[PDB]
RNA sequence: GUCUACGGCCAUACCACCCUGAACGCGCCCGAUCUCGUCUGAUCUCGGAAGCUAAGCAGGGUCGGGCCUGGUUAGUACUUGGAUGGGAGACCGCCUGGGAAUACCGGGUGCUGUAGGCUU
RNA sequence: AGUUUGACUGGGGCGGUACACCUGUCAAACGGUAACGCAGGUGUCCUAAGGCGAGCUCAGGGAGGACAGAAACCUCCCGUGGAGCAGAAGGGCAAAAGCUCGCUUGAUCUUGAUUUUCAGUACGAAUACAGACCGUGAAAGCGGGGCCUCACGAUCCUUCUGACCUUUUGGGUUUUAAGCAGGAGGUGUCAGAAAAGUUACCACAGGGAUAACUGGCUUGUGGCGGCCAAGCGUUCAUAGCGACGUCGCUUUUUGAUCCUUCGAUGUCGGCUCUUCCUAUCAUUGUGAAGCAGAAUUCACCAAGCGUUGGAUUGUUCACCCA
RNA sequence: CUCAACCUAUUCUCAAACUUUAAAUGGGUAAGAAGCCCGGCUCGCUGGCGUGGAGCCGGGCGUGGAAUGCGAGUGCCUAGUGGGCCACUUUUGGUAAGCAGAACUGGCGCUGCGGGAUGAACCGAACGCCGGGUUAAGGCGCCCGAUGCCGACGCUCAUCA
RNA sequence: CGACCUGGGUAUAGGGGCGAAAGACUAAUCGAACCAUCUAGUAGCUGGUUCCCUCCGAAGUUUCCCUCAGGAUAGCUGGC
RNA sequence: CGAGGGCGCACCACCGGCCCGUCUCGCCCGCCGCGCCGGGGAGGUGGAGCACGAGCGCACGUGUUAGGACCCGAAAGAUGG
């Protein structure tokens, strides 16, 4: 009953926001994208050729081809039962560098840093991150003055 | 649409662009002595009736119209096929088209 | 109907086939009466080869 | 009531061989008490390969053998094979093998023996090296079968070269429409 | 402290009006022989250097509009999960977690990269 | 004489096409998502409305100028697009993708890969490349159709085009035919039979997957009540009524649905006969009146008892006589 | 003097096919050894440049770089099914329906058992044959196991409770 | 008293006969008799489908089909 | 027992290579037939291929199919009486 057509349902999808349409900043452009980085694809409605469908708006993929103009991605989609990976060609206005590869990219220097570091001072540092422990003991000053009491208020019409 | 009698494309013989002109395709007289007529004839002969289907439920209003390209060069009068979209009405090199004009009162 | 990968059979028994069998119950009889009348030729032809010319 | 799922909880594999040949069955009977009175992993391959099945126990050619046999550090090694060595006929040269093998063709026995090597069955082979020590553990190529051309995706898929099954071979035989782009399709 | 050429982010940069602008610059400005375009040397293109900061441009101002960012609105609206909760229902309350948006009240009013000038 | 006489479908037929497609919504902030859901569109059109490049700015408004007026042209100012981009809608777009010019044919020749529907098959459409040959621009580049989302089509057969190509059966030559590759002629029931009715003279296999009659849910419609009280009632809201609204009940109407029944639950009316209900027509006992009496009207307890004879019509209903 | 339209600043009320703003729940990816860091080599691609990119060859690094739980990977053959229905919540058509149509999870179908007197679906809980103990949901006048507590505090009289 | 009733003998035979016409009659059979055969005709439709224990255990959904009481296909299942 | 190191079966992923078809580019070689002859190369791409065989025969099981086809069942059609 619903049409199959490629743009259904992306009427907000890619449309632009709010004050920020014209002509696309040209530092996207400039970006480098090279085989093997992680990209979000977004699917901007400015540029109507090299789009993605409208199931890889909000998938992050890895490239694994550059071309002029576009990358090649291996994004994965999720069909019914089985998630495979497809190859898509997208334009590159329609991506951005993913940062979660970047933040741990970082935190992979560092931690080699900081082994580094261990290793010829003479020490050993907790490398792996925690989950939130629970809170320590600690005392609570009250400096003084009591704590305010606090009354539930009367209910009323408020208008 | 209209499209002119005669464009310069791509000719495959000469291996580059050359001038070719442009007419309108028609279908050739049937042979009858074609391979598929011939077993038709041969099935069609005797009693039986009609052994093959007629297809008599037409819907399409327009055909793709094939444009018969002919290289202009003297020595390479290679021919070729392009088809384009459906048409209801075709002109070959017909008049054409003016914007700052006054439309016929 | 055809059931996942398979080979296009197309068998030649829609033609009332159990009418015409030949079935070879025969067979060792059949060789033994050509194997007495081998023999009985041989013994005719007395001195002649028993195979023929 | 407890919240499992029972479908996985047989596992499924040969704990014997489901041949009677009763001479299978002794050597079956030797290396399951070698397999565990020993802490040989050798054993237990040589245990488990013994219940397997024909075609996991596929020929092991004696080019096959004799190339396996030939990298470095391999020589004066038993060259193990549960299943049966079979000639090659494009070899022109046989160097001297000590084999162990489940069964060898009469005229590939012929060859290791002339060439000055030796052939042993695998009761002589526990006997020779209860632990499995110096031995070469081969194979033969376990899809190396017809049937594996038929595996695969389906033959009218695109990027598939899976054989299909047809009873003839040739130019009227599946070759018209999805096989070549002038009959419909190709994919 | 500024400007020019080229920019990045694309209003904290925009819009309206007012004031000031040293030096380089940027302009306005002068002319149509050539190059080149016009109905028109207005625009464009070219050749200039008498005059001027009037304009553009830059900086500042306005209980300025907008924009940006906060508070409030508000633990409100809405909401994940729960109950043999309530109620004839419509709906509502509680438990367990998450949590907005106006109006209204504050603050702010471009940062910056490369190259090259001026500023006793 | 032989055969056919589509499908979906709140039964079937009639009507529609929800049968192939596209836009917005439904849709519950990834994607997907139904109904004969809602609002619409498609079977085309375009040598330019395709491709470059350049130069411009559009709708609308304000103020002016002979004829000239509310609309003719000229000028200035404001103008974030409130215009235009072929069409439905949505997105997108301003020294643009719009308008006007100049030059053109990338709407050409090719091999693969990928995306969309998806079974990860095809078609269609689309994306990114690669190899030619071109167009345009000073160039960077852009272009292998239309700014994007739609505008379309297998086998077999036919027809045309291409290889100084292959085969044409003992050999050779030449016509002919067959083939390989790419277009076109079409299947709209759009993954693609070649197709008119009637049956009450009818038949068979079945179906309560599915209608006609009871029952069940519901109660729009029908029927019967209540609340408010603007008014009617010479005056006076409420003796008797009750507009505008609003809340209910009933299953003696008709619908809605299709749960039971199609290896059968005999389908209207009348006649006969019994019982039950009360929302009481009369009778018993009462209360109220715009209850003087008589008669009548409203309400309460109340179904003990009664509720008739006929003309017409199959009638149920209806109507009249008594 | 007055009423229209017009403009300006306000004011009431809204939107499935409106929107600046904008949740909750939700969707994708990452959380290393196929990684990191050093050197070098190849290229007909790219190119001011020993430039970029990719590939290849050696070397050194293990604190195995969140929690929790679990043993995984892979192939062949294959039946039955392709009428579903129900409930919480979201939700479309309809006055509504034990109506028709969707989303999510669970169930019935395929499922017995304790409870709801009774009941395909609700509540509890899923099942080999038994003994003992204890519970869930639900109950404890009598039917009918268990209040035969010296239970606590109130509310309520119904001539249809 | 007639277009009358009736015996017997004859003629017409199955897509044929005969019909003052009802699709009537044609051996209790007629909108195509009866008999045997082709024939165990075909059926996506209805009914049935025979011992025990153990282990695992669904689907009523996707796409295509003159498809809608059926299939192919993917899914779910079992076995090796 | 054993840190490390080595050869690595089968198999999997990937990169190369070879054979046939078909494109694009290009330069050489052969000779009894000097040809509208024959052969070769590089770079893509199509194949149910090669890349040191795994098949054949027999038996059993399961699945699908043609046959009466698990069993029973039409209304019909045809031939000859
Ligand atoms: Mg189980
Ligand atoms: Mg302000
Ligand atoms: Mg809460
Ligand atoms: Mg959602
Ligand atoms: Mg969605
Ligand atoms: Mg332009
Ligand atoms: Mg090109
Ligand atoms: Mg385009
Ligand atoms: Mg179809
Ligand atoms: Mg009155
Ligand atoms: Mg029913
Ligand atoms: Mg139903
Ligand atoms: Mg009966
Ligand atoms: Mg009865
Ligand atoms: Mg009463
Ligand atoms: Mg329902
Ligand atoms: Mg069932
Ligand atoms: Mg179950
Ligand atoms: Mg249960
Ligand atoms: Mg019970
Ligand atoms: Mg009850
Ligand atoms: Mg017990
Ligand atoms: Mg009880
Ligand atoms: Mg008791
Ligand atoms: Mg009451
Ligand atoms: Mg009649
Ligand atoms: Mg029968
Ligand atoms: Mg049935
Ligand atoms: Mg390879
Ligand atoms: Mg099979
Ligand atoms: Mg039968
Ligand atoms: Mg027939
Ligand atoms: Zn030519």
């Amino acid at each position: 009953t619903n049409t199959k057509g490629k743009r259904r349902g992306t009427r907000y999808m890619f449309s632009r926001p709010f004050r920020k349409h014209g002509v696309v900043p040209l530092a996207t452009y400039m970006r480098i994208y090279k085989k093997g980085d992680i990209v979000d694809i977004k699917g901007m409605g400015t540029v109507q050729k090299g789009m993605p469908h409208k199931c890889y708006h909000g998938k992050t993929g890895r490239v694994y081809n550059v071309t002029q103009h576009a990358v090649g991605i291996v994004v994965n989609k999720q069909v019914k039962g089985k998630i495979l990976a497809k190859r898509i060609n997208v334009r590159i206005e329609h991506i951005k560098h993913s940062k979660s590869r970047d933040s741990f990219l970082k935190r992979v220097k560092e931690n080699d840093q900081k082994k580094k570091e261990a290793k010829e001072k003479g020490t050993w540092v907790q490398l792996k991150r925690q989950p939130a422990p629970p809170r320590e003991a600690h005392f609570v000053r009250t400096n003084g003055k009591e704590p305010e009491l606090l009354e539930p208020i009367p209910y009323e019409f408020m208008a | 649409v209209n499209v002119p009698k005669t464009r310069r494309t791509f000719c495959k013989k000469c291996g580059k662009h050359q001038p070719h002109k442009v007419t309108q395709y028609k279908k050739g007289k049937d042979s009858l002595y074609a391979q598929g007529k011939r077993r038709y004839d041969r099935k069609q002969s005797g009693y039986g009736g009609q052994t093959k289907p007629i297809f008599r439920k037409k819907a399409k209003t327009t055909k793709k119209i094939v444009l018969r390209l002919e290289c202009v060069e003297p020595n390479c009068r290679s021919k070729r096929m392009l088809a384009i979209k459906r048409c209801k009405h075709f002109e070959l090199g017909g008049d054409k088209k003016r914007k700052g004009q006054v439309i016929q009162f | 109907a055809p059931s996942r990968n398979g080979m296009v059979l197309k068998p030649h028994f829609h033609k009332d086939w159990q009418r015409r069998v030949a079935t070879w119950f025969n067979q060792p009889a059949r060789k033994i009466r050509r194997r007495k009348a081998r023999q009985a030729k041989a013994r005719r032809i007395a001195p002649r080869p028993a195979s023929g010319p | 009531g407890v919240d499992i799922r029972h479908n996985k909880d047989r596992k499924v594999r040969r704990k014997e061989p489901k041949s009677q040949d009763i001479y299978l069955r002794l050597l079956v009977k030797l290396y399951r008490f070698l397999a565990r009175r020993t802490n040989s992993t050798f054993n237990q391959v040589v245990l488990k390969r013994l219940f397997m099945s024909r075609t996991n126990r596929p020929p092991l050619s004696l080019s096959r053998m004799i190339r396996k046999m030939k990298l470095p550090g391999r020589e004066n090694k038993t060259a193990v094979v549960v299943g049966t060595i079979t000639d090659d006929v494009r070899v022109q040269e046989v160097p001297k093998l000590k084999v162990c093998a489940l069964r060898v063709t009469s005229r590939a026995r012929s060859r290791i023996l002339r060439a000055g090597g030796k052939i042993l069955t695998f009761d002589q082979l526990a006997l020779d090296s209860p632990k499995g020590c110096g031995t070469v553990l081969l194979s033969g190529p376990r899809k190396g079968r017809e049937v594996y051309r038929h595996f695969g995706k389906a033959p009218g898929t695109p990027h598939s070269h899976t054989k299909p099954y047809v009873r003839s071979k040739g130019r009227k035989f599946e070759r018209a429409r999805g096989r070549r782009a002038s009959r419909g399709y190709k994919n």
